[PDB]
């Protein structure tokens, strides 16, 4: 109920976060490595 | 395998319907308890010398013990505490594994032949021997909230109407009890017995005459005369049975009817054995019972009958009599079964809300759903099968390894819909060449995590069951989703998924999904051909590699290790040690002070405070003091600065003002079998027979010279009881003789008076109880007051105690401690908030490598365990490492690629390690398990793409580079699904606020580190290792 | 009352008996000590005398024909079978005269 | 000398307190008879090493030997693993009657 | 019918089978002594054997 | 019987009421696992249900 309605809102509400800091990473990762292999 | 199965999908489902089958009735009956046998098997023998002084027992009572208690195998150490009270306690510890119930037999069997050496009034009393390694279940407080009844009054009735029916129950093994039942005390006075011309042994000679039993016989005897037709039994004179009783027995009757009563010369009541500890629960006199759970009993069952039969004995409950539970364990077990569930129940849906972000499709969705409780199940009936119960640890697990199963899952279905994306072909043969492509690397992955964790369980000790309940959880639920992905979940992929079409991908529709699905199309492009820059230069990357791994190596060595984090368990104990020569008052006294502090001061805190005067850690005597204090639930005290460790630092604090006592307050350790404090136990033995000055001298030379380091050592303080004065009489032998007055006399009326000595037994109120005999109080209380007794010569007259007896002072050691039969002494102590207990232990062998020559030093306890790391040493992790390596070379045919998969390994050390050093907690046991399972994490992403790469290499005409920039295109939805999933669902753990969220939260922090960093910095680094490896050695 | 019940259904229950021995009277020997000590006698030699005279009482071992057999000290059947041979019995008392 | 009632009530009371705790016990019955001898039966559960029965029933008694009443103490506790009706008896008989 | 039938059909453990010995017990009124319970023994052995 | 004053077989006794009480459960796993077996080896739901 409340409990599972919590857990529920949640859940949505820190996936699409979390995916987004995952994919500042690749961002960041990808373009300090692309800036540092051709030094 | 699979493709077999593909084509007979109720194969599969007959064999989950097995497999669900065998879990309920594993879940059916299965026992239930906190935690398993984790301390070394000990053996206890308790010896009684009632009114014995410290050498008296030492050198008369264990000492034939300890000399006849040798030859027992599996022997690790033993220790002896001797007492000025008369209380002797032999304490033998094992190794760990063996059978302690033939153990106890060979240590019983033993002591038998040693009972005709030792004295008589021992073997009246009686020894016992005991398990002491069994943890208490519960512990029950029964208390008096009028006055009526006293400590006494309340153990006897515990004794006679509590103790059987809480034994009887289902499921309760030993009951303890912690009060002494009623006893018919026998006062004298002296000045009575002088009246009368007796003296005390004419008493106890009455008694034993007088309180006997004789075997009467029988009416018409076993041979009847010829004729006899009566039959019948004599009944002759029986013991006593009452107080009035007692009173009426004669002492001397002469010819002309004159007589002498015990109830003229001596007061007679009930009272009780010992009046040694005194019990006070919240100010009020009270008793207790300790109850512990029996082997292969249900810990809630048996809590929930123990709760219905106390509650049903109100009606019968005399007087005022109130039952309280100090301390129970059962909200912990509720607590770790509650969070399973939750876990389960999140990570399900998490993984169907993350699927249906990601596939789109809700038949997608709905495979694993039904296939990881499949795995929980077949976990459960193996570990029901293998002999394990449901303990606190094999659950952590089990929430551990929901991880592993939802990766399994994810992997299957998202390389089976990506094929049947890509390829166009219909569930049933896009399954089959998914499934065909893969089986070698999930035979691979799960022969890696077998290989990697089995080793883990053949630790030795505590650490060794620790580690092995953990070990065995992992493996099983590895070995069960490997199989459920090679046989139940092909048959999902073959009829549960709709053949869409290709390019369908949700690019036709708007909203989020179109949307969304462009990003993460634009991110993937981006990512390849950042990858592909960077695999076209090889040299740059290794220094960054060298760089990560210096940098996890001095993260290595910086970060503090320790065995165990503490807990707040909601219960602490206080110790109290008056100076010495100190009476009972003013134990009394201070205890009264501390209970009122605490109830005052702490009141939205503390519950209760069971205060226990007489008994302590230490030692038993009227000189110390201790006091269990229980906080309320942890609901009803929010925040860090209502725990147990911010209560204890500010009582100490408090405490620091209490004069004539030095108060003490500290946290039991988590595991309450093991140990008693929470630092560690370090012993000095005496070897070339120096003494005891000596060895007291080097002690607190010793003491003194570690206390000069106040940031490693805290709270080094002594186990013992420091030397005290003692009274000496001596008795005039020759001027007894030539009075007239033998020695015998002397000698019986002065351990009669102010010693008490158990004479007989008697039947009160249908149970047997002993009956003492003792001075009554003020007579035998002050050193003048010798001079009271008076002793029969032989001519009839009586002389003083004072005519031929003399009184001195001496010194005395009130505690004699003995470790593997050599005196010796122990200091116990923790370890600096901010540094490792291993440091400490070698600058504590340090400091006493200076003590004077003869002394030499050793560990116990937790210590002893926490110096058996030697197997801890690079022997075992070394032998991982060659298992695994022949493991990855024995997958897929090289001796050079594994390599690669091994060189991820520090990537995610790395993460696990900077989030211990962010956090600041320590490396211990919780905290190695979690970084093995990143680790495993790791290698399993590393496996996949490797294989994927060789795989597109080998069966095709693709070249390193476009292989490889291939293989890592198509996994990359898989790793940051599974990724994305793990960190998702260790969420709890790292954000758990109490009830035992120590653990939680080391594990949790390691596994996010570990996760976060390997997702991260696998995906650019993998592809690096394989050309390189690839490339020189071609 | 479960007997007298159970007795009434001959067609199904057969043989329905108890599994023990009912209830006896028994025999008390009131020993006054008040008079006992009064006379003399001590309360030890009374209770040796009954138990060893109605009771018997193991004493010591004998070997007989190389075998280890116990000795037995008892009254002689006669003497031992009705309450008034109680009185035949006799205790020394302090000053060795002989009382009833 | 006791009689079934005061032996019921002290040995035998302490004894089954004892016993009970022990794993795979089925169920324990206890007599008292009036020759003062006391008998204690305890059936384990079906499956159970009788050899390891004793061993347990030895040890938990074991702890109780300093509740018991002290002429019991020394009297005597047999432990034994045995079963309830005779597998055969032999009987010896005189063909001449010159044999009591 | 089967349902019926299995209603019907009384329980039981163990069939009880001819073993060629047997076994019988006596019990007095309380008091009684050696001679009659030797005379009532007498009775039964004489009729069994009779 | 006056209440306070209860029952409880044993012996041969407890061994009967224990065969009795535990045959529907042998019976159900049986037929469980026989109609289980059937379905894997031979096929369809239909087979093993007829």
């Amino acid at each position: 109920m409340l409990e599972l309605l919590k857990s529920l809102v949640f859940a949505v509400i820190m996936v699409p976060v979390v995916m987004a800091i995952i994919l500042g990473l690749i961002y960041g990762l990808g373009e300090v490595f692309n800036i540092f292999s051709g030094v | 395998m699979p493709n077999f199965f593909i084509d007979r999908p109720i194969f599969a489902w007959v064999i989950a319907i097995i497999i669900m089958l065998a879990g309920g009735l594993a879940i059916l009956k299965l026992p239930v308890a906190q935690y398993p046998t984790i301390a070394p098997p000990a053996v206890t023998i308790s010896a009684s010398y009632p009114g014995a002084d410290a050498k008296t027992v030492q050198d008369t009572v264990t000492q034939v013990i300890e000399q006849n208690m040798n030859g027992i195998d599996n022997l690790m150490y033993m220790s002896s505490n001797s007492d000025s009270t008369g209380t002797v306690q032999i304490t033998l510890t094992f190794e760990s594994g063996t059978d302690a119930d033939i153990a106890q037999v060979q240590v019983q069997n033993k002591l038998q032949l040693a009972m005709p050496l030792l004295p008589q009034e021992v073997q009246q009393q009686g020894v016992s021997v005991e398990k002491s390694s069994s943890s208490f279940l519960m512990v029950v407080g029964v208390i008096n909230t009028d006055g009526t009844m006293t400590q006494e009054d309340i153990s006897d009735y515990v004794a006679a109407n509590m103790k059987d029916a809480i034994s009887r129950t289902s499921g309760v093994g030993d009951v303890q009890l912690f009060g002494s039942q009623y006893a018919m005390r026998i006062w004298m006075n002296p000045n009575e017995l002088n009246k009368f011309q007796l003296t005390p042994v004419d008493v106890i000679t009455a008694i034993k005459a007088q309180n006997a039993q004789v075997a009467a016989g029988q009416l018409g005897g076993t041979p009847p005369v010829k004729g006899q037709q009566l039959n019948a039994s004599i009944i002759a004179q029986t013991r006593l049975t009452s107080t009035e009783e007692f009173g009426k027995i004669l002492l001397k009757v002469n010819q002309d009817g004159s007589r002498v009563l015990l109830r003229d010369v001596a007061k007679i009541e009930l009272g009780g054995e010992n009046y040694d500890i005194i019990a006070e629960f919240n100010g009020q006199p009270a008793s207790g019972l300790g109850i512990k759970l029996a082997t292969g009993a249900n810990a809630l069952d048996t809590a929930a009958a123990i709760r219905a039969e106390l509650a049903k004995m109100e009606p019968f409950f005399p007087s005022g009599l109130k039952i309280v539970y100090p301390y129970d364990t059962t909200p912990f077990v509720k607590i770790s079964i509650h969070e399973v569930v939750k876990t389960l129940v999140e990570a399900i849906i998490l993984v169907f809300l993350v699927m249906y972000l990601f596939l789109q499709n809700f038949r997608a969705t709905l495979i694993p759903t039904i296939a990881v409780p499949v795995v929980l199940l077949g976990t459960f009936a193996v570990l029901a099968a293998f002999g394990f119960s449901i303990n606190t640890l094999t659950m952590f697990g089990m929430v551990l390894a929901i991880g592993l199963l939802v990766d399994d899952a994810i992997v299957v279905v998202e390389n089976v819909e990506r094929v049947m994306a890509e390829e166009g072909l219909p569930p049933k043969e896009a399954t089959r060449k998914s499934m065909g492509q893969i089986q070698g690397a999930l035979v691979g992955i799960a022969m890696v995590l077998s290989a990697v964790f089995v080793p883990m369980a053949f630790f030795g000790g505590s650490t060794g069951a620790i580690y092995r309940q953990f070990s065995i959880t992992i493996v099983s639920a590895m070995a069960l989703s490997v199989l459920v992905a090679l046989i139940l979940t092909p048959a999902l992929c073959a009829t549960m998924l709709k053949p869409i079409a290709k390019g369908d991908h949700g690019e036709g529709k708007k909203g989020f999904f179109g949307w969304f699905n462009r990003m993460f199309e634009k991110s993937t492009h981006h990512y390849t051909d950042s990858v592909g820059g960077i695999l076209r230069s090889t040299g740059r990357y290794l220094v960054l590699y060298l760089i990560i791994v210096v940098g996890m190596a001095y993260l290595f060595v910086r970060l503090p290790s320790s065995f165990l984090p503490d807990e707040d368990q909601g219960v602490f104990m206080t110790m109290v040690q008056l100076p010495a020569g100190a009476t009972q008052e003013r134990t009394q006294k201070v205890l009264n002070e501390v209970t009122h502090y605490y109830l005052t001061k702490e009141k939205n805190n503390v519950e209760s405070v069971f205060a226990v005067n007489g008994f302590g850690f230490a030692g038993r005597g009227q000189n110390t003091g201790i006091a269990f204090v229980s906080l309320k639930d942890w609901a009803d005290r929010p925040g860090e600065e209502n725990k147990v460790e911010a209560i204890t630092m500010r009582a100490t604090r408090a405490f620091s003002q209490i004069k004539d006592a030095m108060v003490f307050a500290f946290n039991l350790p988590a595991i309450v079998e093991l140990g008693t404090a929470t630092g560690f136990d370090f012993e000095l033995i005496d070897q070339a027979g120096l003494g005891h000055e000596k060895l007291t001298q080097a002690r607190n030379q010793l003491l003194a010279e570690a206390a000069k380091h106040p940031d490693m050592l805290t709270s080094v303080r002594p186990n013992g009881l420091e030397d005290t004065p003692q009274f000496k009489i001596d008795i005039d032998q020759e001027k007894a003789q030539a009075l007239g007055v033998s020695i015998n006399d002397i000698n019986t009326t002065l351990g009669a008076a102010w010693g008490g000595s158990y004479v007989n037994d008697f039947i009160d109120r249908g149970r047997v109880k002993k009956v003492y005999v003792m001075s009554e109080a003020k007579y035998r209380m002050l050193p003048d007051d010798i001079g009271d007794w008076y002793v029969r010569a032989a001519d009839g007259q009586m002389v003083p105690f004072s005519a031929f007896s003399s009184s001195r002072w001496e010194y005395g050691s009130p505690r004699l401690e003995r470790y593997n039969g050599l005196p010796s002494m122990e200091i116990l102590g923790q370890a600096a908030p901010g540094k490792s207990t291993g440091e400490a232990m070698e600058l504590m062998e340090q400091l006493a490598s200076k003590l004077p020559t003869g002394v030499g030093y050793d560990w116990t306890g937790m210590s002893y365990q926490e110096r058996l790391s030697g197997n801890q040493a690079p022997s075992l992790y070394a032998i991982s490492l060659i298992v695994v390596f022949l493991c990855l070379a024995a997958l897929y045919e090289s001796w050079s690629i594994p390599f690669s998969v091994m060189l991820v390994v520090p990537l995610g050390v790395i993460g696990a390690l900077l989030a211990a050093t962010f956090r600041g907690l320590t490396n211990d046991v919780y905290f190695q398990v979690g970084l093995l399972t990143t680790i495993g994490l790791s290698a399993k992403n590393a496996i996949l793409i490797v294989e994927f790469a060789k795989d597109l290499m080998d069966k095709e005409g693709k070249g390193l580079i476009e292989a490889t920039l291939d293989a890592v295109r198509m996994r990359l939805r898989p790793i940051l699904m599974t990724s994305l999933a793990f960190i998702l669902g260790v969420m709890p753990l790292v954000i758990s606020t109490g009830a035992g969220s120590g653990a939680q939260n080391a594990v949790g922090t390691g596994v996010m580190g570990g996760m976060v960093t390997a997702t991260v910095l696998a995906i650019f680094f993998v592809p690096v290792f394989f050309v390189v490896v690839r490339r020189r050695f071609s």
